């Protein structure tokens, strides 16, 4: 609202990039629990 | 066309302004030129 439009792109071309790579993090960090948690549980198949 | 000179700033994508609000108005992906030149000389 506050300001010329193509300014605001720029302004949200930032909010894009940031929760992009926030949401890249997120994931990248859910696929080396994931890799842990598969690991132990095929070791805990193993030993029942 | 001709315009005064107030209005001289008006011409490009996004601008506001008389002739930009009631007259003539520019698109955001306009790719094209300007020209502009005084003739007060001539009119």
């Amino acid at each position: 609202s506050r300001l010329d439009k193509v300014e605001a792109e720029v302004q949200i071309d930032r909010l894009i990039t940031g929760r992009l790579q926030s949401l890249q993090t997120y994931v990248t960090q859910q696929l080396i629990r994931a890799a842990e948690i598969r690991a132990s549980a095929n070791l805990a198949a193993t030993k029942m | 066309f001709v315009i005064r000179g107030d209005e001289v700033r008006q011409i490009a994508p996004g601008q506001t302004g008389k002739i930009a609000d009631y007259n003539y108005k520019l698109p955001d992906d306009f790719t094209g030129c300007v020209i502009a030149w005084n003739s007060n000389n001539l009119d």
